[PDB]
RNA sequence: UUGACCUCAAAUCAGGUAGGAGUACCCGCUGAACUUAAGCAUAUCAAUAAGCGGAGGAAAAGAAACCAACCGGGAUUGCCUUAGUAACGGCGAGUGAAGCGGCAAAAGCUCAAAUUUGAAAUCUGGUACCUUCGGUGCCCGAGUUGUAAUUUGGAGAGGGCAACUUUGGGGCCGUUCCUUGUCUAUGUUCCUUGGAACAGGACGUCAUAGAGGGUGAGAAUCCCGUGUGGCGAGGAGUGCGGUUCUUUGUAAAGUGCCUUCGAAGAGUCGAGUUGUUUGGGAAUGCAGCUCUAAGUGGGUGGUAAAUUCCAUCUAAAGCUAAAUAUUGGCGAGAGACCGAUAGCGAACAAGUACAGUGAUGGAAAGAUGAAAAGAACUUUGAAAAGAGAGUGAAAAAGUACGU
RNA sequence: UAAUGGUUAUAUGCCGCCCGUCUUGAAACACGGACCAAGGAGUCUAACGUCUAUGCGAGUGUUUGGGUGUAAAACCCAUACGCGUAAUGAAAGUGAACGUAGGUUGGGGCCUCGCAAGAGGUGCACAAUCGACCGAUCCUGAUGUCUUCGGAUGGAUUUG
RNA sequence: AUGCCCUGACGAGUAGGCAGGCGUGGAGGUCAGUGACGAAGCCUAGACCGUAAGGUCGGGUCGAACGGCCUCUAGUGCAGAUCUUGGUGGUAGUAGCAAAUAUUCAAAUGAGAACUUUGAAGACUGAAGUGGGGAAAGGUUCCACGUCAACAGCAGUUGGA
């Protein structure tokens, strides 16, 4: 349970906290976790999810479906990954909502903040 | 526990216990204490006798203080010895180590006699006593002390 | 100023604290209260002292259900379920049941070690909460003892010999030697001065 | 109204009542600051004990004068028969009230014993130097506390001298009541030739 | 002629400062009526609402012109009690304290003045220079119609003689705290239902973490958090280890005897009267007016006066933290509260839309779906739309959308 | 088995005025109601009275505070304070056993004798009655005293 | 064992009293309660229990929570208050849309013309005007293009919309 006195276990305040999270704190919210190679690899769990990232569906009705993310959709709360898109009955291609708890990253996109936030995690990095 | 009163007995009756024709209003005799001596007064007198009027003197700037005059009685006089040393004190009943009982220090300014102490004798340190109380402590072989 | 806060007499918070240790004893108001002691040795579940001073709750769940308790403890967490009203929506989003209360004399660990364990409780004997000995106000909490609890209750609560360490406090008398009078009644001085019984259902005459 | 057999009530409720109604929810919350502001000060004034030594003095009022209680303050004339100064008293933690004097032999003797305990039982830290550390105690009152002193022995003969101790008060309840009048009286015996 | 002094001016002179807001709580002033008294004029409501002036994080009060009458206590504030009491009151309705006692918190002090008279030793400003919340030098000024040192009634001051003891200040990092960053467990394994598994069944794992929230249905183990610890970053008049000023130094301060003194607040205390107020009763406080003080005496001692004592303080000058209040602001954490006719008037572009000349008044109004996947296309019709077709788990969810 | 029976609609015979309300009296040509949904009216508090339950009981009441805590909980605690153990009087004051804590009449239960009836003893609570004790009231006024204080004693359907 | 049973008598009722129960919101406990294989709600001249308050079940609709029992608590039960807020009827396709002399023919546009546009005709205000401007007030209503769901109490392709 709960022993701080300034952390809050009020439904309302936590679910104001969460609708109402600007952008950047909405990155730390929209993380996903990593796959068995990754985790072995880096030796973290989780990260907050980038656009570049190659993630696998490992949930819902577009389970087991492989794709790169093509946007990060944070105000709505979600990912956008490519290949996994909806018909529409016009012949148009509207991308499919996903939530990147429901996720797994399978390869990382990576520059010096995301090889830094790694090490910083207490990552292997190679 | 609001279940447990009459009003929730009362839902469904029209009333709710009052009467139609008495018809419960504001305020039907005065608010208060009103009219104790014209239209409340066979109530005023008859459990009441002596409300109205005044009786003696003014005190101004009364302390209680002054009037600090606790009763002890010769019926109780013993429980303030403690319950262990009082049956030694009750057998060998003698003078020349009588039990000292600082009334002041249990709290009692004056010492009266409702009566029958024991035999024995004791030393009693009091503001003050009455005749009868003075006569059966003595009478008991004791003696009564003045202290301030 | 509604009155929120009731005022109880210390001597009958007292007693009734005193008369819910005392059915936390024979199984039969445990069985009633819920609690799952059927499998159990004897009541009262004395442990040794070894358990205050277990820090990490994977061997405190451990010792809980190797002396019986673990059957209370899976009554606990198969029974959350969501609260059947507007209260789910002010902080009291689920409900359980009430599991084992584990009575202490010394924290070394016990209590945090227990602290994560749904249902389970703990309590020094020192305090001794009636809400946690009679949740509900139902008699007979599952409650497991340790050695050193179980010693110190002559202290906190007096027996007929050591006092009682409160002031001036005596544990209750009894109004009645026992509680059964069926014993009484087919006693033999007894049994001697009635007069012979009847039918026990009249015959209907006319 | 007035009604059945009842006793008169005095309830005070009309004025704005309503307003002014304070409901102390806030008696656990202010016992808990209340013990955090203690907590707090004790660290501020380590190892100096979070109260002053107060001295023992009778309680006035002959309701309660049969007791003894702290003081405010310890009397110059005790702090000086206790071998100090005022102003050096005051910051080794003794109250010292200026406004008080000593009438009672007995109240002040045991004052002054209570000044001298008082610094055996310290130890004083040097002003600037190395000073080790030596235990915060809480409270000067349960280390100095006051003790009522004992009236009289347990047990003691009985002399019983017949003086009648009713008659007693009497008799000086009658020489307060006529000592004008038997002083007055008297000088008009001497005013006569 | 000239040079001051005093009083009064002027300047877009040099530097400052006041206004207004907010106002829950705080200090004042001003001030009702409805109401109750079964009518009503005293009274009560009420020393209230409304009106006005002034502050702060608290304010006010506060180190006795006190309470008492005891063996006496000892600044103020607040709680419990006193006590619905003493007392006031058409003695009617009603009103109504205080001392003691137990606690919370504690803290004490400063001027008026002594002739420095062998130092106006004191201070603002300008200017210069530094180590700049200031310091040093110089100059003008203020000021003897009194600025410093010394003293504040508990005392204390001058003089004389045995005395001994204590000498202060500034940076630094770590150490207190405020903020804030970051890191810190364990399954998304299998079967069934499902659109969706977060459901059920099986097998585990973590737990100082099974608070909470999110994610397509009830998720400790998917995510964020949580729990416990670590590592930082920036700030706080600093409790503590070194520091440096080191002829900071016969400076200053405590304390013992003798001796001479001991200044202590005026249209003020007090009195009468008027009005108001009080529980304050031959008068509780305040204010107007009139009269007007004393120096081993002035107040108080709750029945007016005279006489005799006694007791206790030392007014007419001033500062002061904490306990205490807080329907306002800022930040939190809660709830046996309410659940869209409820709860704030306002869950929503709400004091909004709108009404009024204006002061003011003042709403209604939440919910598709897990995702717009918000209905391509065909056909009928001028079109709105229909009928098909589709999407969707569901169109008995089609933006007129949960039930 | 819908055969009996249930429900329901209808038909037939007989009965049946519109509810609520105030009123002596309502179907009234007395008042309110066109209909429906939702909301909608003896509450909380301070101080108490009777009763009842519970704890302790000549005492009782921890919760103003303090300690403690898993933190508005629970648990623990000193000194007070309130109420009660003493009344009476306007007040100064004074202040409760002649006695087996009284006598008489009843009185349950108990004890003894009794087959039972009854008899006798003891009789709590309670009821009536006559007393005694404390205060106040009105009387009496002892020994003593620096002679005006003191108040012993004995009194009453007077009083509380 | 406020159980089981035997026996006897009784049963009107306003105001009013009391007792035993039914139901609602929330709380402590419990049923390791029910539940996306369908909770709650709602409809049901289908069923069952209870004298009753009510309770239970089946069917249909629906889509996320909710019950029994022992207790706690209250913002707890509606037919009325010319109650409050909202919704809806009958009256009823009724009353009415009758002041200001008045319209008519053809063509055009259009899905659609009593009402629009043009032409023709008839008329009127009749210069103290139904004419040209302004003040106050309004505020974009002016003008063009597009448009007709609402508004112009008929209509509308027209318009100060
Ligand atoms: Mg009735
Ligand atoms: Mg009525
Ligand atoms: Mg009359
Ligand atoms: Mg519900
Ligand atoms: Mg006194
Ligand atoms: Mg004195
Ligand atoms: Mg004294
Ligand atoms: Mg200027
Ligand atoms: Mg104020
Ligand atoms: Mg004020
Ligand atoms: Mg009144
Ligand atoms: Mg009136
Ligand atoms: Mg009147
Ligand atoms: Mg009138
Ligand atoms: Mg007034
Ligand atoms: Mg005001
Ligand atoms: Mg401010
Ligand atoms: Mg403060
Ligand atoms: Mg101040
Ligand atoms: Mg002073
Ligand atoms: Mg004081
Ligand atoms: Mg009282
Ligand atoms: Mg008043
Ligand atoms: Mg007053
Ligand atoms: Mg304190
Ligand atoms: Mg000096
Ligand atoms: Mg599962
Ligand atoms: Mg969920
Ligand atoms: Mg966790
Ligand atoms: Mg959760
Ligand atoms: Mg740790
Ligand atoms: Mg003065
Ligand atoms: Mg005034
Ligand atoms: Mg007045
Ligand atoms: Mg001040
Ligand atoms: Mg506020
Ligand atoms: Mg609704
Ligand atoms: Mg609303
Ligand atoms: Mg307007
Ligand atoms: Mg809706
Ligand atoms: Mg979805
Ligand atoms: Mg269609
Ligand atoms: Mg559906
Ligand atoms: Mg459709
Ligand atoms: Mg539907
Ligand atoms: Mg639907
Ligand atoms: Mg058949
Ligand atoms: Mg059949
Ligand atoms: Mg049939
Ligand atoms: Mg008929
Ligand atoms: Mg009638
Ligand atoms: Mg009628
Ligand atoms: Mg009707
Ligand atoms: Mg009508
Ligand atoms: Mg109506
Ligand atoms: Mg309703
Ligand atoms: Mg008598
Ligand atoms: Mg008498
Ligand atoms: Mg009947
Ligand atoms: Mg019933
Ligand atoms: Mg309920
Ligand atoms: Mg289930
Ligand atoms: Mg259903
Ligand atoms: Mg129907
Ligand atoms: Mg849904
Ligand atoms: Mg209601
Ligand atoms: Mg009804
Ligand atoms: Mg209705
Ligand atoms: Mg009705
Ligand atoms: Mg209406
Ligand atoms: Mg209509
Ligand atoms: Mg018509
Ligand atoms: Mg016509
Ligand atoms: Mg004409
Ligand atoms: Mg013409
Ligand atoms: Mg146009
Ligand atoms: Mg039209
Ligand atoms: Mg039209
Ligand atoms: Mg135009």
């Amino acid at each position: 349970a709960k022993q701080s006195l300034d952390v809050s276990s009020d439904r309302r305040k936590a679910r104001k906290a969460y609708f109402t999270a600007p952008s950047s704190q909405r990155r730390v919210l929209l993380s996903a976790p990593l796959s068995k190679e990754l985790r072995a690899q880096y030796g973290i769990k989780a990260l907050p999810i980038r656009r570049d990232d190659e993630v696998l569906v490992v949930r819902g009705s577009k389970k087991g479906q492989e794709g790169k993310i093509s946007s990060v959709y944070r105000l709505k709360f979600a990912v956008q990954v490519d290949k996994v898109t909806k018909e529409k009955v016009n012949g148009a291609s509207v991308p499919i909502n996903l939530h990147p708890s429901k996720l797994v990253i399978t390869k990382l996109h990576l520059d010096k903040d995301r090889k830094a936030l790694i090490q910083r995690k207490g990552g292997k990095l190679e | 526990p609001s279940r447990f009163t009459k009003t929730r007995k009362h839902r469904g009756h029209v009333s709710a216990g009052k009467g139609r024709i008495g018809k419960h209003r504001k305020h039907p005799g005065g608010r208060g204490m009103a009219g104790g001596q014209h239209h409340h007064r066979i109530n005023m007198d008859k459990y009441h006798p002596g409300y109205f009027g005044k009786v003696g003197m003014r005190y101004f700037h009364k302390q209680q203080a002054h009037f600090w005059k606790p009763v002890l009685n010769l019926d109780k006089l013993w429980t303030l010895i403690p319950e262990d040393k009082r049956d030694q004190y009750l057998k060998s009943a003698s003078k020349e180590t009588a039990p000292v009982i600082d009334t002041l220090a249990a709290g009692y300014g004056k010492i009266l006699g409702k009566g029958r102490i024991p035999n024995v004798p004791v030393i009693v340190k009091a503001r003050f006593v009455s005749k009868l109380a003075e006569e059966k402590i003595r009478a008991a072989g004791g003696v009564v002390e003045l202290i301030a | 100023w509604r009155k929120w806060n009731v005022k109880v007499n210390h001597n009958e918070k007292r007693y009734a604290t005193a008369s819910a240790i005392a059915a936390t004893a024979v199984a039969s108001l445990v069985l009633a209260r819920g609690h799952r002691v059927e499998k159990i040795p004897e009541i009262p579940l004395v442990v040794s002292t070894d358990l205050e001073s277990i820090q990490k709750t994977k061997e405190a769940v451990a010792a809980l259900k190797a002396v019986g308790a673990h059957s209370d403890l899976l009554k606990v967490l198969k029974s959350k379920k969501l609260r059947a009203g507007k209260g789910k929506y002010r902080n009291r989003r689920w409900t359980q049941r009430r599991g084992p209360l584990v009575v202490y004399a010394e924290d070394n660990g016990i209590v945090k070690a227990l602290r994560n364990v749904p249902g389970v409780e703990t309590a020094n004997v020192a305090s001794l909460n009636l809400l946690q000995l009679a949740p509900g106000a139902h008699l007979g909490r599952f409650v497991i003892w340790t050695e050193a609890a179980f010693t110190k209750l002559d202290q906190v609560w007096g027996s007929e010999t050591v006092a009682s360490s409160k002031v001036g406090y005596t544990l209750p008398s009894h109004i009645i030697s026992t509680s059964d009078v069926t014993r009484i009644i087919n006693s033999s001085e007894i049994q001697s001065a009635i007069r012979p019984a009847g039918q026990a259902t009249q015959k209907r005459t006319h | 109204a007035i009604s059945k057999n009842l006793p008169i009530l005095k309830n005070h409720f009309r004025k704005h009542w309503q307003e002014r109604v304070k409901v102390h929810f806030d008696q656990a919350g202010k016992k808990v600051s209340r013990r955090n502001a203690r907590a707090t000060r004790a660290a501020k004034i380590a190892p100096r004990p979070l109260d002053l030594l107060r001295p023992v003095v009778r309680a006035p009022t002959v309701k309660y004068n049969r007791k003894v209680r702290a003081g405010r303050g310890f009397t110059l004339a005790e702090v000086k028969a206790a071998g100090l100064t005022a102003a050096y008293a005051r910051t080794i933690g003794i109250a010292v009230d200026h406004r008080r004097q000593n009438r009672n032999q007995e109240i002040f003797d045991a004052n002054v014993q209570r000044l001298k305990e008082y610094q055996s039982k310290i130890i004083v830290f040097p002003r600037n130097g190395k000073a080790p550390e030596a235990e915060q105690v809480l409270s000067a009152a349960a280390t100095f506390p006051i003790a009522q002193p004992a009236t009289d022995v347990e047990a003691r003969a009985v002399q019983d001298n017949g003086e009648s101790a009713f008659r007693t008060l009497r008799l000086a309840r009658s020489e307060k009541k006529f000592r004008g009048i038997r002083e007055k009286r008297a000088r008009e015996k001497a005013e006569a030739e």
